[PDB]
RNA sequence: GUGAACCGGAGAAGUCAUUUAAUAAGGCCACUGUUAAAAAGUAUUCCCCACGCAUGUGGGG
C-alpha cells in the first residue's frame, strides 16, 4: 500500500486507469502524467470545504517528475463541541457472562467502560467566496453543497457506540447568520 | 556500551507528545511535573534489568532533555569537540575565536549537575551553523567517566586535531 | 608512585589514607610472615577516617584522641603512664 | 626486575658496574678500566684507597627476566554492589514485611 | 653507625581607575479509536471453643 494518503475526485480516476492502459508510454511520463492528474483532480464538494495538503515522497522520487500546485484553500471552519455546564463522566462495570454451566462461577471477562451526558454548542463557518471560488465558479453546486451540509449537520450524529448507547437526538436551537467578519458566541457558557 | 545504544535508539524512537513533555522540562529536577517522571522511569529502567551495564541516572536525564531541546540524527563518527574544532576553524582568529573557544573550555571543569547551559550554548551554535548529525553514545560514553584524567585528555586532544589538520 | 588524582566521591586527604591502607595491605600479605607480628595503631581526629574499614584488621587499633595514642604507645613501649 | 604499574615501561639495557678481577694471569687491566675512590680504612679519620672498576651491560629478557607486580592498585571508594534476586534479601524482605 | 654525623632562605607589600549588544521576523498547511459483552452465583465458608442426637445453636477472627 502507499506509505500516505491521497486525497482526490473519483470521477477522475478512471483516466488515471488510462495512463496505466497505454504501453507505449514510458515510465518517466506517465508518472509524470499521473503527478497531473492526481494534482489537479480536485473538483469535488469534498475537498471544496475540507482542503488538502499532499506532500510527495522526496528520498524516494525519481528526478525529472515535476509537481504542480497540490494545496487547496478550505472553506469550512468546523470548531470543537463543548459542553455548556461542568462534565461528569460516569464508569460502568459489565461482565461477559457464559451460556454453558461451568464448575467455577461468573467466568467470562470483567471490565469497566466510561459513559457521559452533556449539552453541547456546535459551531460551523463557511466562507462563501472561498467555497465557490473552490468549484470554479459554480453556484447551483455551492448551493446544493450548502443545503446538504445544513441538512446533514441538523440530523446527523456519530457513530461511536450507537450500538450500545443510541444516543440518536436531534437539536433543538439552530442560529444561522450572515456576517462578513466570522464571530463565535461560545463565550456564553 | 550496548545499553547507551538502546538508549539512544529508545530516545529516536520517541513520539511528538513526549517530546514536548521533556521540551517543557529544560532546567528542572525529576521531583515535579509526574509525567517526566513516569516517561523517564520508562526510558530508563529496562536498560538496568536485561543488561548489566547501564548510564548514570544523572546523565541519562540530561541527555534526555538535550535530545528533547536539540533532535539530532544519531550517526557514529561526529564526536562533539570534532565539529567544534570544525566550526572553530572557519572564524575570524583576533576575536570570535577566543570567545567561542572560551564557551567551549569552560565545559571542561564543572560536574554532570552544571553542564546544562553550557552544553546547551555549544548545541545552539551547532544548531546555528545547520548540523544534522551528533555522536550521543560516544557524548554519553565520555560524560559517564567524565572524572578521568584521560577522558578529558583526549577530549581536548580531539579537539585540537580537528582543529588543527 | 601512582599519583593520587581526585574523584567527586572522595577528598585527598581520604584518598591518600586509602591508598596508603592499600599497600599496607599488600606488604603484609607479601613480605611480613609469621615471623613476628606488627603492631600498629591509627589515629584520626573522633574517627575521621578508617585505614582500611574491617580489611581483617589492618590497624590493629583505631583512635580518636591524640592523648590515647601516646598513652597506647607509651603503654606498649614500657607500660608508663 | 620487578615492575611498577602495569603502563610503565622498562629500561633495555642496564648497565653493570662491577669490580675487575686480575686472576692472576691477565695481571694488567684493560684501558677502560676506570678508578674509583672508595676502598674504606677508617671512619673517624675516614680513609680511602683506589680501586679499579669496570663497567659492561646487561639486556632484559635474555638475562633479567622481568618480574610481575603484586596485586594491587589505586584506591577507590567502594561503590557497592546491587542485586534482588539474591534469596537472602528475597527473605529479609520477607522478614521486613 | 656510609665523602658521614650535628644542619630553615628568612624578613615588606591593594592591579587599580572608564563603559547599553544594539537595530528586522507566522511554523505554517491534511485527519472518525473504531468494532463483542447479565454482577451474577445453594448443595461442603478459611479458622478458635461450651452442650448434643441433632439432622445445631451461641461467642471469637
Amino acid at each position: 500500500n502507499t506509505k500516505m494518503l491521497v486525497f482526490m475526485s473519483k470521477d477522475k480516476i478512471k483516466d488515471l486507469a488510462r495512463i496505466v492502459l497505454d504501453n507505449s508510454l514510458g515510465l518517466t511520463e506517465a508518472a509524470q502524467q499521473v503527478a497531473n492528474v492526481i494534482a489537479q483532480a480536485t473538483l469535488a464538494p469534498d475537498i471544496a470545504l475540507c482542503g488538502r495538503m499532499l506532500e510527495p515522497n522526496d528520498k524516494d522520487k525519481d528526478k525529472k517528475v515535476k509537481w504542480s500546485n497540490t494545496t487547496v484553500e478550505a472553506a469550512l471552519q468546523v470548531a470543537h463541541a463543548i459542553s455548556t455546564h461542568i462534565a461528569r463522566p460516569e464508569i460502568d462495570y459489565f461482565v461477559a457472562a457464559d451460556d454453558v454451566p461451568g464448575e467455577d462461577a461468573g467466568a467470562g471477562h470483567i471490565g469497566e467502560s466510561m459513559f457521559a451526558s452533556a449539552c453541547f454548542y456546535k459551531y460551523f463557518s463557511i466562507d462563501w467566496e472561498q467555497l465557490v471560488k473552490n468549484l470554479k465558479g459554480d453556484t447551483n453546486l455551492a448551493a446544493h453543497t450548502v443545503g446538504a451540509f445544513l441538512l446533514a449537520a441538523a440530523k446527523t450524529n456519530p457513530s461511536g457506540k450507537q450500538n450500545s448507547f443510541a444516543a440518536h437526538n436531534y437539536p433543538d436551537g439552530i442560529l444561522v447568520e450572515f456576517k462578513n467578519s466570522p464571530i463565535s458566541y461560545a463565550n456564553a457558557f | 556500551n550496548r545499553g547507551t545504544v538502546d538508549f539512544i535508539a529508545s530516545l529516536e524512537n520517541l513520539k511528538e507528545g513526549d517530546l514536548g513533555i521533556l521540551r517543557k522540562l529544560r532546567g528542572a529536577r525529576l521531583d515535579e511535573k509526574l509525567p517526566g517522571f513516569d516517561l523517564f522511569s520508562a526510558l530508563w529502567w529496562p536498560l538496568r534489568q536485561k543488561n548489566q551495564r547501564a548510564p548514570k541516572r544523572e546523565v541519562a536525564w540530561l541527555i534526555a532533555k538535550l535530545f528533547a531541546e536539540f533532535r539530532f540524527e544519531q550517526r557514529e563518527g561526529a564526536t562533539l569537540p570534532i565539529l567544534m574544532g570544525g566550526i572553530c576553524r572557519k572564524l575570524e582568529p583576533k576575536k570570535e575565536l577566543p570567545r567561542v573557544l572560551a564557551r567551549f573550555d569552560q565545559l571542561a571543569s564543572l560536574d554532570i549537575m552544571q553542564m546544562e547551559e553550557p552544553l546547551s550554548v555549544i548545541m545552539g551554535i551547532l544548531r546555528k551553523h545547520q548540523q544534522v548529525c551528533l555522536d550521543w553514545v560516544g557524548l554519553t560514553d565520555v560524560l559517564s567517566f567524565w572524572e578521568q584524567e584521560p577522558v578529558k585528555r583526549e577530549w581536548s586532544d580531539s579537539f585540537i586535531k580537528a582543529y588543527k589538520i | 608512585v601512582r599519583p593520587v588524582s581526585v574523584v567527586k566521591e572522595s577528598d585527598l586527604v581520604e584518598q591518600s589514607i586509602g591508598q596508603l591502607s592499600n599497600y599496607v595491605n599488600d606488604i603484609r600479605l607479601g613480605y611480613y610472615d609469621e615471623q613476628s607480628p606488627v603492631i600498629g595503631f591509627w589515629f584520626s581526629p573522633n574517627n575521621r577516617y578508617p585505614l582500611g574499614y574491617k580489611h581483617s584488621k589492618l590497624a590493629s587499633r583505631n583512635i580518636g584522641n591524640l592523648n590515647e595514642l601516646v598513652g597506647a604507645v607509651l603503654d606498649y613501649i614500657g607500660g608508663f603512664k | 626486575l620487578q615492575k611498577r604499574w602495569h603502563n610503565e615501561p622498562l629500561p633495555q639495557i642496564l648497565p653493570c658496574v662491577m669490580d675487575w678481577i686480575p686472576g692472576y694471569d691477565g695481571e694488567h687491566a684493560p684501558d677502560d678500566a676506570e678508578i674509583h675512590y672508595d676502598l674504606p680504612v677508617s671512619f673517624q679519620p675516614p680513609r680511602h684507597l683506589p680501586r679499579f672498576v669496570i663497567r659492561r651491560e646487561l639486556v632484559v629478557g635474555e638475562d633479567v627476566q622481568v618480574s610481575r607486580e603484586t596485586g594491587t592498585s589505586v584506591w577507590r571508594p567502594k561503590g557497592t554492589r546491587a542485586d534482588y534476586n539474591n534469596s537472602e534479601y528475597k527473605k529479609v524482605r520477607a522478614e521486613r514485611l
